[PDB]
């Protein structure tokens, strides 16, 4: 059995930590909603 | 039961403890969450209880109580940031631009940023609080590394 408990309010937050970089990828999406890297 | 707009966590007591399974948005009365963290189950708010009203396994989406009202999409050129609500922790914003998956059937947005599973579901949003999509189906890359698609839904 599942429930949901709040966590917070959807905003963006001035000057908050920035990381991660940009990938441009080629991918395939199958009928079961998986992606996999097209090479 | 709770129906104010935010993010949730979505968790079960069905395994060891209470288990953090995934994350949502309420928003205008709806429930949205990646089917892969319900697999299209009924939930629990309080004692009220939310009923799967449309879902699509293919694009990994579910709404509850209401059809899918998120509609806000990436500009495909400015920062964005993922409000991550990790199992155990805080809500916490993190900012990144993102890259992009390119299909044959068009280019989507993707953020690389690598969060335990049970944060399948978490926002992620433009400078104006808007949710562009949701975190959690994605694709490990050439280095391991975990990248997410910004998965985005239609508001008929
Ligand atoms: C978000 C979501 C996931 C899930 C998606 C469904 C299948 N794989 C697990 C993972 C796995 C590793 N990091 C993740 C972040």
């Amino acid at each position: 059995d599942m429930y949901i408990e709040r966590a917070g309010d959807i905003t963006w937050e001035k000057d908050a930590e920035v990381t991660g970089n940009s990938p441009r990828l080629d991918v395939a999406l199958d009928e079961s909603g998986d992606f996999s890297l097209v090479e | 039961g709770e129906t104010t707009d935010g993010v949730y966590r979505v968790m079960t007591r069905r395994l060891l403890g209470s288990t953090q399974v995934g994350v949502g948005v309420m928003q205008e009365g709806v429930f949205h969450t990646m089917w892969h963290v319900t697999k299209g189950a009924a939930l629990r708010s309080g004692e009220g209880r939310l009923d799967p009203y449309w879902g699509d396994v293919k694009q990994d989406l579910v709404s509850y109580c209401g059809p899918w009202k998120l509609d806000a999409a990436w500009d495909g050129l400015s920062e964005v940031q993922l409000l991550a609500v990790p199992p155990g922790e805080r809500a916490k914003n993190i900012q990144t631009l993102p890259g992009i998956f390119k299909t044959k059937d068009g280019d989507i947005g993707a953020v690389a940023l690598d969060y335990p599973a049970g944060t399948s579901g978490s926002p992620i949003l433009d400078k104006c609080g808007r949710v562009i999509g949701l975190y959690g189906n994605g694709v490990v890359i050439k280095n391991g590394s975990y990248v997410s698609a910004i998965t985005q839904g239609k508001r008929e």
